[PDB]
RNA sequence: GAAGACAAGUGCUUGUCGUUCGUUAAUGGCCU
């Protein structure tokens, strides 16, 4: 993970997060209900932060740290405003802050009390019985300090008042990385890759019960009613128990499970969730360092939940200046005229030795090849005797064919208009019969307007012709 | 950790580049993308990883404006006719720089180009400028956002390589000088705060075969400073030739002496010079070659002596074909053939 | 900004009978060899399996040809009196061969060698033996014996099913590709038996009352069959067991007939047929099978054939004519440094996150007259449209755009007594089509408003005004006999 | 159709408007 350590604020409105920045750690801090540029930089590449809280006059968080010093760094303006400079050169492994007593833990095991009035050291102070302590938290029993719970690799409870530890708790394996109070008589344990949480009592010893999850457990946050642990797991998810302290009975699993895909199928990490009063604050990252955010109430949220999210991830590029394909939206997209079919106004679509059998023959059939071979004839007499013993339903099928040829080859309209002469003259009682002309003579009567109209363009351009056919042939 | 391995690429990368303040790396190759990671000590990540189509990438930088110091351009380009520019949701914005104002009888190819920033010396209206290469001489100068040509100059020969000097003559106020190189060595030095015009000719000492220049020491077209305070001169000129020699130049007795011995002439790459670039404090020059593997060699500033632990006969590098340092961190990303940008730390800085 | 537009080519209303796009696709036909055969071919069958081959029958003979080479790959030569049907089984392994000295056989395909099966039917001549189309085991024959038989090939010695009640010379049957059950059986004197051998099979179901005698009968659908017989074809629905359409576009009577199915056509499926004129008419069912396309060949045809639907090559007409004649119409269809060098080069984005496309699509190229009008040398391109190599749609769209953008005066305003010739040479070719007189008519009345000076002394364009002169008084008595029967149209209806 | 204003004759005559009223032709062509 590219964040080393989030903590929210308490009522959950922003969180503090480091992150590397060319081997320089830098901190920042985000709104997390609604982008950002302002940061802290570390001067030094060496010293990196180790522990992190905030202070609830600005708003300002605790960074005690490799170096040795805690700072204390302003939120609004980017600044540090105190340093707290342990007596020696240890890294600080935990932090707490309530009143205005911090206290913070030596790597040689030495707590340390701070003033935030006076910005004193108060008291540095060892004990006996534990060579390694690094987490921290105290009680709310009050107003006062006393008995802070101390904890690496097994907890104690010790007393500050007599300077003694009061009951020590079997504590986990590993090293233990979450140890948070709760109530005042059951704080929460958990140990580091370990994939279970033990709430203490503080007062009988004895654990209350066990939290199991279902991976290891890497970030942890509670209601103040101890009604709900939301609990972040290590590899990416986030489980919430509804009532840890309700009564298998001494392992309790995970209630209810929530999840964050992306909408590709890629799976997206979960790190420091929040919750609160029917409120929970799931946070990932979704560049590599900016964090986003989600609120989302999550008592009418089933057992099992995938918040799907909307990553880039094999986007198209819209963009506001071009349109779908290259061109501007202010472009005026031109005419294309394309496979447009053309037409004309006047198509009308369903609105003596003769060579009489071998022409109906060439009809009844749409043989074109036999056709032309009965029309290369130009014997005026035989064509006035085929028409007569011509069938007058196949002169219809005649009249359609000598009209394809007549608009395909301008050329044939010499001897193929007396043909259509001749068959409209003998066959024209049968064709005042036949009711719709202008279905069946469409191709003649379209190919004759055509042809029709032109002559007065003709006629305009025979007498300039003449014209100047008459001024060169005077002289 | 590699930075390339959170997600590989798949072709040669071509060109890196870090951002003057943020922690970005920005690589590009043949694989037409522009694959911005974030550098971290441990974890790399992608940022953003945008893929042009039908466009290779051979140089890709970033550039930040002097004055705004929120613009945050990207520039690259490739053997085509056409410059891609990218600002800084969901969209990108991404303008083409395909129109020469002027003419494109010059330069017919992109592939070639270093934004530096201008002087107008009118206004104190401080700009980028875009650098091209062109056919035969000609150093053409464009608009970073206006687009614009705004002047060209035109060397003899053939151009190799080209490099840019600043000087700051008063309070806010500084003159670029563009190093350009023929073949032969003749360099030339002309003075882009006014118009087109030279300030002085000279001739490297050999490099018969010339590759790359690189003016470093201070502020350069690769890391440059963030504001008109902190720009300052450069201190050193590096040639790099094509038959493994590098002659240095310390620019205090370069500028006067106008036919300058080098201060030394380093030896140790065999092949020709691809990279030659300048730590941001001036005192590790990065030499690499591309035509052998594990060809990068770098020297002390200003003792001109290789280091001899570093680099071993174990590390990874392959073909070396682009390198790049941080503006802060001190470290190195060095690129491969294999397109595996490896990390490396200097830890003085 | 905004993209040039390009220069649309100019269009006249369309003629009749324009070219339709099934005609264009079955204009690809070309290159129609013909081979010389010994007798008259009665039978083309093509392969079902793999369609790269189809069998041709002739006297005593049947040889298998190729898709690829269309050529003569192999010869069957084994055969006493003469060979009448020839199919392949749907596997594609067996063919089958009738014969006129009455016993059939059937072997492997591409093996003249081997013969597999030689089936003893009754002493008649058997004309047709097909097999079975969805089952692969069962041979069903006819013969002049007027009774077809169904032979399972495991038992090739006594009939499965004698299958009777025909009335005369049974000589084209078919199978339904619904119901295995069900055979079609066609006579010749019409009857269109309908067979099942589930039953005991000795009498029809029903038939279809054809008049004229059938020749041919195929299944165009699982529902629906084909009748070819007599002078025209009738199609039959057979759970109505009534005819639906009835083509009588024949001179002759038709005798073969083959249908295709989801091929690859601007249509879903064709049916041709052969006529016995020369004429193979392709009909489809979509189009109540009305005719799209017909060739004509010089003798008459008794064999027709297509290549099947799934040929994935060149297809093939095959057409089988009278005269032993095989007419086949034919659709046809660096150093691994330098690879490592540029790897991304085929890659294409498939798992970056954003993807940007800037690239504009590349047109047509342009063409000499566009690129003159876009410079707007208007002059210069005038003398580009009429190069003689040009099409003359194209020469009209120049003679169209030069009027409407720029002016006809602009473009002969630099004219010399030589370069009118060119122009004049074209509207003496031009003149003629109603396309482009009216184009002409301006295009040329320019010249003798502005020119008419220069036409009294340069002789060469005094000939050509007078034989433009002689051909507008074709144009004009054309266009006047035009209205002549124009006004016939109005007497008569 | 009228007025207000400037050129060519050795002081007035010879035309036209970035003026009002009344009235039915500068070698100069269109990206990537």
């Amino acid at each position: 993970s590219p964040v080393l350590q989030s903590a929210y604020d308490p009522s959950g409105q922003y969180l503090c997060y480091v992150t590397v920045a060319l081997d320089k750690q830098r901190v920042g801090v985000q709104p997390t209900q609604r982008w950002n540029e302002n940061f802290l930089y570390l001067e030094d590449s060496k010293l990196k932060v180790t522990c992190l809280k905030w202070v609830n006059d600005t708003v300002a968080i605790i960074l005690g740290m490799n170096n040795g010093e805690i700072w204390l760094y302003s939120v609004l303006a980017n600044e540090v405003t105190y340093k707290f400079t342990t007596g020696n050169s240890y890294e600080i492994k935990d932090i707490d802050l309530m009143g205005n007593q911090l206290w913070c833990i030596d790597s040689s095991d030495a707590f340390y009390q701070f003033d935030l009035l006076q910005f004193k050291l108060l008291q540095h102070f060892r004990i006996n019985n534990c060579v390694q302590l690094n987490k921290l938290t105290i009680v709310p029993a009050g107003d006062s300090v006393a008995q802070l719970l101390v904890a690496s690799h097994s907890i104690s409870l010790i007393d500050i008042e007599e300077k003694k530890v009061v009951m020590t708790f079997p504590g986990h394996v590993s090293p233990v990385s979450t140890l948070q109070v709760i109530t005042n008589e059951f704080f929460i344990s958990g140990a580091e890759g370990d994939r279970f949480l033990n709430v203490y009592d503080i007062h009988s010893g004895m654990t209350k019960c066990v939290l199991v999850a279902e991976s290891d457990i890497k970030e942890l946050s509670h209601s103040g009613q101890a009604d709900s642990i939301a609990v972040t797991t290590e590899d990416g998810s986030l489980e919430i128990f509804v009532d840890p302290l309700v009564s298998g009975n001494k392992s309790k699993k995970s209630s209810k499970k929530i999840q964050i895909v992306s909408k590709d199928g890629r799976k997206v990490p979960i790190y420091n969730a929040f919750i609160n009063k029917d409120l929970l604050n799931v946070s990932w990252l979704q560049n590599a360092t900016m964090p986003y955010f989600k609120n989302l109430q999550w008592r009418e949220i089933p057992n099992e939940y995938t918040v799907e999210i909307s990553l880039n991830w094999n986007n198209k590029n819209k963009s506001a200046d071009r349109d779908l394909h290259g061109k501007d939206l202010a472009s005026a997209t031109n005419y294309v005229e394309g496979n447009a079919r053309v037409t004309s106004g006047d198509n009308f679509k369903h609105v003596t030795g003769t060579v009489t059998v071998i022409l109906s023959q060439a009809l009844q059939s749409n043989d074109h090849s036999l056709l032309e071979t009965v029309l290369n004839n130009r014997d005026e007499r035989v064509i006035r005797d085929t028409i007569f013993r011509l069938k007058p339903a196949l002169a219809v099928i005649l009249l359609e064919r000598l009209a394809e040829r007549i608009a395909r080859q301008t050329h044939r309209q010499g001897p193929l208009n007396v043909w259509v002469k001749w068959c409209l003259i003998i066959h024209g009682g049968y064709l005042v019969s036949i009711p719709n002309l202008m279905s069946t003579l469409s191709s003649l009567h379209s190919t004759l307007k055509r042809r029709s109209d032109l002559l007065p363009r003709l006629l305009a351009l025979d007498a300039r012709l003449d014209c100047t056919i008459n001024k060169f042939k005077t002289l | 950790k590699d930075a390339n391995a959170s997600h590989p690429s798949h072709s040669a990368i071509q060109s890196l580049s870090f951002h003057p303040s943020k922690p970005l790396l920005l690589t590009g190759g043949y694989d037409k993308t522009l694959r911005i990671y974030h550098i971290d000590g441990k974890t790399n990540h992608l940022v953003t990883s945008l893929h042009l189509v039908g466009s290779p990438i051979q140089t890709c930088t970033f550039y930040t404006s002097l004055s705004n110091q929120n613009q945050q351009n990207i520039f690259t380009a490739g053997r085509r006719r056409y410059m891609h520019s990218w600002d800084l949701s969901q969209t990108a914005k991404i303008e083409k720089f395909s129109r020469l104002y002027g003419h494109e009888s010059t330069q017919r190819s992109f592939e070639n180009f270093k934004v530096a920033h201008l002087q107008n010396s009118q206004t104190n209206s401080v700009h980028g400028i875009v650098l091209l290469q062109g056919n035969n001489g000609w150093i053409n100068i464009l608009h970073s956002t206006s687009g614009l040509w705004l002047m060209g100059c035109k060397i003899e020969g053939v151009i190799t390589d080209f490099c840019i000097d600043y000087q700051p003559i008063s309070r806010g106020k500084f003159r670029t000088i563009l190093i350009a190189v023929n073949a032969y060595g003749e360099v030339w030095e002309f003075d882009l705060n006014k118009n087109g015009h030279v300030i002085r000719r000279w001739k490297d000492q050999g490099g018969v075969g010339i590759t790359k220049i690189q003016v470093g020491g201070g502020t350069t077209t690769t890391c440059p400073a963030l504001q008109i305070s902190k720009i300052k001169q450069n201190r050193w000129l590096a040639v790099g030739s094509e038959s493994g020699f590098v002659n240095l130049y310390d620019r205090n007795n370069a500028m006067t002496s106008s036919t300058p011995t080098p201060v030394a002439a380093l030896d140790q790459l065999t092949t020709t010079i691809s990279n030659l670039q300048f730590s941001p404090d001036g005192q590790i020059l990065c030499m690499a070659s591309r035509a052998v593997k594990d060809a990068l060699r770098l020297v002390h500033l200003p003792s001109c002596s290789v280091f001899s632990n570093w680099p071993t006969s174990g590390t990874p590098l392959g073909k070396v074909t682009s390198v790049a340092f941080s503006p802060s961190g001190g470290l190195l990303a060095v690129g491969n053939e294999q397109g595996k940008v490896r990390l490396w730390k200097l830890n003085h800085y | 900004s905004t993209a040039r537009p390009r220069i649309i080519t100019s269009k006249a209303p369309l003629l009749p009978q324009q070219t339709t796009p099934e005609q264009r696709y079955w204009r690809q036909y070309t290159s129609a060899q013909l081979v010389k055969e010994h007798n008259s071919v009665t039978h083309i069958s093509f392969n079902p399996q793999h369609p790269h081959d189809f069998a041709v029958t002739s006297s005593t003979r049947v040889q298998i040809f190729s898709s690829r080479t269309r050529q003569v790959i192999k010869t069957f030569s084994r055969f006493k009196d003469v060979v009448y049907s020839a199919s392949f089984r749907s596997d594609g392994k067996l063919l089958c061969a009738g014969d006129a000295t009455g016993l059939v056989s059937v072997y492997d395909s591409y093996n003249p060698r081997t013969i597999l099966l030689s089936i003893n039917a009754s002493t008649h001549p058997t004309h047709v033996t097909k097999f079975h189309t969805q089952d692969n085991k069962i041979l069903a024959t006819a013969s002049d014996d007027r009774v077809t038989r169904l032979w399972d090939i495991s038992n090739a010695y006594e009939p499965q099913l004698e299958l009777t009640g025909a009335t005369d010379y049974v000589r084209t049957l078919s199978f339904i590709p619904a119901a295995p059950h069900l055979v079609a059986t066609g006579s010749y004197d019409g009857l269109i038996r309908l067979y099942d051998t589930r039953s005991s099979g000795s009498t029809p179901i029903y038939s279809l009352n054809h008049d004229q005698p059938v020749e041919n009968v195929i299944a165009v659908s699982p529902t629906q069959i084909v009748s070819c017989g007599g002078n025209n074809f009738k199609v039959w629905d057979l759970t109505s067991n009534k005819k639906l359409y009835e083509r009588g576009n024949f001179n002759k009577a038709v005798t073969c007939l083959d249908y295709v199915e989801n091929f690859d056509s601007p249509m879903q499926s064709a049916l041709i047929a052969s006529s016995l004129d020369g004429h193979v008419k392709v009909f489809d069912p979509l189009d109540n099978f009305q005719v799209k396309f017909g060739w004509k060949f010089s003798g008459p045809v008794l064999s027709c054939a297509v290549s099947p639907s799934t040929a994935q090559g060149n297809r093939h007409l095959v057409a089988g004519l009278s005269s032993g004649l095989l007419a086949i119409r034919t659709k046809k269809k660096k150093s691994n440094n330098f690879q490592r060098m540029m790897r991304g080069s085929e890659y294409q984005g498939d798992q970056e996150h954003i993807i940007h496309n800037d690239k504009v699509r590349s047109q047509r190229r342009m063409r000499a007259f566009e690129r003159n009008i876009n410079q707007f040398k208007w002059s210069e391109a005038l003398d580009n449209a009429f190069v003689p190599g040009m099409a003359k749609e194209l020469t009209l769209t120049v003679l169209q755009e030069l009027r409407k953008r720029g002016k006809v005066r602009v473009a002969l305003y630099g004219r010399d007594e030589s370069t009118l010739e060119p122009l004049l040479n074209w509207c003496l070719k031009g003149i003629e089509d109603v396309r482009s007189a009216s184009i002409v008519a301006d295009w040329v009345a320019v010249v003798l408003e502005l020119y008419g000076n220069t036409l009294e002394s340069s002789p060469v364009l005094q000939e050509l005004m007078i034989d433009l002169k002689t051909k507008v008084r074709h144009e004009i008595h054309k266009s006047k006999e035009a209205q002549r029967i124009e006004g016939m149209l109005q007497l008569l209806t």
